[PDB]
């Protein structure tokens, strides 16, 4: 089973830093390219980074360069995403996506409204 | 609230897990390890059935392991007589965009769908003597995966709206509709006794369906990525899956698990179709390599390859004697292997 | 009962010509017609566009309009009544002569959810070899928003701060500085994607559009044009 | 002279049967692969190739000739039906040439008309066009062993040193009709292919370059094959009808023209390296095969 | 509202579906064992059909 368990949000002042953790199980977590999506209250879903099948090949959306940088650790199946300097807009529930197939240059239902692989989600409330 | 229903649902999911286990005693392989295999199996492409002008996404035997129809995204619907390589009826669509097809059991009767939403059927043995559209079921709000007739009047149809339907042909109506998937149903396959169904969708799980009851009895996971092809074995108590992640497996009704995975290194492409031989030893496999590969199904190790496609193999299934297996593929040729 | 059995093989025979005559007749009609896929965002404005050569030209879920330029037909698709996952269906659209690709220029918001988009059909498997007819709609509002100030794309893309006009700019003769500026850097992330990779079988034709504007249907003809001859080029052995 | 200069041409033609045959046999399946693949210009290149076949296999006949000195040895028939391959297969491989400059003029500058004239049942039927009309207008010598007395020596094939009357019209004719104007549409066929590959937006100034250099290489190959002989032809007709009391000069060039007869032979080994070699994916096709 | 009420439905689904009498993988891979070599000799594609009795 495709489990995505994602951890580590919460309330933290403006200008602060969280760690966002992905438990990932159930597929080979080395083939597929990994995302973080997160959810604004009242917006609908956003792309915020992705991660190839390696640690190369980072993309960050504009609104999150140069204060979030997404990391992969294959060995514990495991991604990551360290945001610095958080802004209240920043506010959102923030899910690990999946790339729907392994070893592809494509992702291309990641914001999808009901995605299969997606996880459940963590919630960041910056304020 | 809901925090305390996820926590229920993972408590149900851990117990599941246990039971599973626990009914784990062997694995297939360590059971049919001392079998003879089946050895290379080598098999010719007897006839090429060309005359379409698209890309075919669906075929269907027909009941009499003879006639076979098929769809292609030009617009037609082509039945092939398979023995004679003639074109019986080549039926104009409505909408090109067709992914499925299927030949009733009593023939007399031909179904196709796609990106119109709609599963059209149309009668073959008509007094007219003209193939023309006998219903027009528009009841779903996704494209047409996989079409299949319990038997006249009847048909199940799974869509992109992450539901199966059951439809009445002659009120165009759906009897029962067929939810709990997460994603879009990408196939189904009809139990021998009719009576059961497994669909495969995109959220890597594939559940069996009581036609009757109306209910998903089972769920099978194991699959990584979306299961595009799936297919009973030939008594309805296992059934085998293909997915994107280049993987076929053979989940067990009973058991309520995966027996055995039919993977291999080389392969790095998804599985497109998938069909088991009359007895179910060989687990045919159309690949995303333009070519097909013939699994012992009791083994996973690999009996032959049917390499004789340009393009994307995008549909197979067996004759219902087992002679002789078609694959239609994306290079707008449907080729019968023997 | 060897004679009753040719006499249902004669009329098989006579089927299958039959049914070959058609398949001919419609070959013909299949080649003659170029496909367009019509993508983009709710508020991209493919409607408009499908609109416009619908009612200046020939013109359930999915939309069609057939419209013919230079005696050449073109049947335009417009898939509007699926789900939000589309890794599915637009598999289909991989014998499709281009797909027409449609752009909110001016919301800033959406843009990266249109970048994505587009960077999935360029690097797909089945559609790594359909060109991209991209449309940057809706220039109007891309010239009030910029003149107006009040919302700035280097929030929504930082690397605009550092992008200066290119060359080979060709900006209208009564064209603010600041919307060429905008102009360009929204068709410079799409050709950023264009050309990271493809190869050579694959280009992208970038255009840009308003409501108002007639000639979409001509552009759409001039760069099929340009993806057959390339291909011709291929097919030909030119290459 | 047969027996004087007598060293180029049989070395030269041995060289040809060497190459061309197996590089012909390649561009016959390539050609095939693309037919099988729905492909006009397959037929043409089968046809080319076809002939070039034709034209090879009828040499060693020529070597053979040359071994033997003399005089036709082989006999009259024989001497009428290999004059006729020895030459016609040259024009019959310049109309493909042009019948493909032609197809490809029609893809490329009008991508989107002419679809009924790229069909691979058009181009059989242009093909076989091709060949009747060449085969009956140059085998006027076969219908008639009168005319071909005229044309060709009966005792040692060749072509009558001592030019004839009406043979010298018909030898403008050729150069004329056979290689001027084939090679003119081949020449207005190219232009128009790089005029459009210009006008592309898709094709990078690199491919246009190589595209520009693959054309230019294809109409300077078919003059340096075929425009020494032609001209040959011509200038020995035309001073013959003008001035026949030359005798000198039309001895010092029958060498000449020898010489370019031979040369003529070359396309039999251009055409299929410049029509399937050079393209990586045919290239590719044969190494598959 | 919604949330809740799909977790109720999938909890709903999970209990129906745990309740389910499993019998043993061995058994399940010996049932399959006996199918295949029951019609093992009715099976063309496994089994070479002589070319008199093929219709291909």
């Amino acid at each position: 089973q495709v489990q995505l368990q994602e951890s580590g949000g919460g309330l933290v002042q403006p200008g602060g830093s969280l760690r966002l953790s992905c438990a990932a199980s159930g597929f080979t977590f080395s083939n597929y390219k990994m995302n973080w999506v997160r959810q604004a209250p009242g917006k609908g879903l956003e792309w915020v980074s992705d991660i190839s099948q390696s640690g190369a090949s980072i993309s960050y959306t504009g609104s999150v360069k140069g204060r979030f940088t997404i990391s992969r650790d294959n060995a514990k199946n495991t991604l990551y995403l360290q945001m610095n300097s958080l802004k209240p807009e920043d506010t959102a529930v923030y899910y690990c996506a999946r790339c729907p197939a392994p070893f592809t240059r494509d992702c291309f239902d990641v914001t999808s409204t009901t995605y299969a692989y997606r996880g459940q989600g963590t919630q960041v409330t910056v304020s | 609230e809901l925090d305390q229903l996820r926590q229920e649902a993972e408590q149900l999911k851990n117990q599941i897990r246990d039971a599973r286990k626990a009914c784990a005693d062997a694995t297939l392989s360590q059971i049919t390890n001392n079998i003879d295999p089946v050895g290379r199996i080598q098999m010719r492409t007897r006839r090429t059935l060309r005359g379409h002008l698209a890309k075919i996404y669906a075929m269907h035997w027909g009941t009499d392991s003879r006639l076979l129809v098929s769809a292609s995204q030009d617009g037609k619907l082509i039945i092939w007589d398979s023995y004679t390589t003639n074109k019986v009826h080549a039926i104009p669509l409505r909408s090109s965009w067709v992914m499925t097809c299927a030949y009733a059991p009593s023939g007399n009767y031909v179904a196709c769908g796609g990106l119109d939403n709609i599963c059209s059927i149309y009668n073959l043995k008509t007094r007219e003597g003209n193939v023309r559209v006998s219903r027009e079921l528009a009841g779903h709000t996704g494209y047409l995966s996989c079409c299949r007739f319990l038997d006249d009047n009847q048909i199940v149809t799974s869509s992109g709206d992450t539901t199966c339907a059951l439809w009445d042909i002659e009120t165009g109506q759906q009897t029962t509709t067929f939810t709990g998937h997460t994603g879009d149903v990408m196939s189904l396959s009809l139990a021998p006794d009719t009576r059961l169904f497994v669909s495969g969708a995109c959220d890597a799980s594939a559940k069996l369906w009581d036609v009757r009851e109306g209910m998903c009895r089972q769920t099978f996971t194991g699959h990584e990525s979306d299961i595009n092809a799936i297919c009973f074995f030939p008594n309805g108590n296992a059934f085998a899956t293909g997915s994107d992640d280049a993987t076929c497996r053979l989940f067990d009704l009973r058991a309520d698990q995966e027996l055995m995975t039919y993977s291999h290194d080389n392969i790095i492409c998804g599985i497109t179709s998938v069909s088991f031989s009359k007895s179910g030893r060989l687990l045919l496999a159309g690949y995303d390599d333009f070519n097909c590969n013939v699994w012992d199904a009791l083994k996973a190790d690999r009996a032959g390859v049917l390499a004789g496609h340009d393009n994307r193999v995008s549909c197979l299934g067996v004759t219902d004697d087992g002679m002789a297996v078609a694959t239609g593929s994306w290079d707008s040729f449907l080729k019968i292997w023997n | 009962k060897t004679e009753d059995q040719r006499n249902e093989e004669k009329a098989q025979r006579e089927a299958n010509k039959k049914i070959e005559k058609q398949l001919q007749k419609d070959k013909q009609v299949y080649r003659a017609t170029h496909r367009l896929l019509l993508l983009g965002a709710d508020n991209s404005g493919k409607s408009t566009i499908v609109k416009q050569m619908r009612i200046l030209h020939g013109g359930s879920g999915i939309f069609e309009t057939k419209f013919q330029v230079d005696k050449v037909n073109f049947h335009m698709f417009d898939v509007g009544g699926q789900r939000d996952e589309r890794r599915k269906w637009i598999q289909c659209f991989n014998d499709v002569t281009a797909i027409i690709f449609v752009v909110d220029s001016s919301d800033y918001n959406r843009l990266q959810e249109a970048l994505n988009l587009f960077k999935s059909i360029w690097n797909n498997r089945w559609l790594r070899t359909i060109s991209v007819i991209l449309f940057l709609n809706k220039q109007d509002l891309l010239a009030e928003k910029v003149l107006a100030g009040k919302s700035k794309i280097e929030d929504y893309f930082p690397e605009f701060a550092r992008y200066t006009t290119p060359e080979d700019a060709t900006p209208e003769p009564g064209e603010d500085p600041r919307v060429t500026r905008a102009k360009y850097f929204i068709r410079d992330e799409f050709l950023r994607i264009s050309t990271a990779s493809g190869d050579g079988r694959h280009y992208c034709y970038p255009h840009f559009t308003c409501a108002v504007d007639t000639e979409n249907a001509r552009r759409i003809f001039n760069d099929c044009r340009d993806i057959i001859q390339r291909m011709h080029l291929r097919q030909y052995e030119l290459l | 002279d047969s027996r004087v200069d007598h060293l180029f041409p049989p070395s030269l033609y041995i060289f040809v049967i060497g190459v061309g045959l197996p590089t012909n046999c390649l561009a016959l399946w390539a050609a095939y692969r693309q037919v099988q693949q729905r492909n006009e210009l397959g037929v043409y290149l089968m046809n080319l190739s076809i002939a070039d076949l034709l034209y090879i296999c009828t040499l060693p006949l020529w070597v053979d000739y040359f071994l033997h000195h003399d005089n036709w040895i082989h006999g009259p028939g024989s001497c009428k039906l290999f004059g006729f391959i020895f030459y016609t297969n040259i024009y019959i491989s310049i109309a493909f040439l042009c019948c493909i400059s032609v197809d490809r003029y029609l893809a490329v500058a009008h991508p989107l008309r002419f679809a009924r004239l790229r069909r691979v049942k058009t181009a059989v039927a242009v093909s076989s066009v091709v060949w009747a009309t060449e085969l009956g207008a140059n085998s006027a010598p076969l219908f008639h062993d009168e005319l071909f007395r005229d044309r060709y020596n009966h005792t040692f094939c060749f072509e009558k040193f001592p030019m004839e009357g009406w043979v010298a019209w018909m030898n403008l004719y050729r150069v004329f009709v056979g290689f001027l104007f084939p090679w003119a549409l081949m020449l207005l066929s190219y232009r128009g292919i790089l005029r459009a590959v210009r006008g592309s937006v898709s094709t990078e100034r690199q491919e246009k370059a190589k595209i520009k250099r693959l054309a230019l290489s294809l109409i300077a190959i078919v003059l340096v094959c075929f425009a020494p002989y032609h001209v040959l032809l011509l200038s020995r007709s035309a001073i013959y009808l003008g001035r026949p009391w030359d005798c000198g000069f039309e001895e010092r060039v029958f060498s000449a023209y020898h010489s370019s007869l031979a040369f003529t032979s070359l396309n039999c080994v251009a055409d299929p390296i410049l029509y399937c070699l050079v393209n990586e994916g045919a290239r590719s096709d044969v190494a598959k095969a | 509202t919604a949330s809740i009420a799909q977790a109720r439905k999938l909890v709903e689904q999970l209990k129906m579906e745990a309740n389910i009498d499993r019998i043993k993988v061995s058994k399940a891979a010996a049932d399959l064992m006996a199918y295949c070599e029951a019609h093992a000799k009715e099976d063309p594609l496994l089994t070479p059909v002589p070319a008199s009795e093929n219709p291909f």
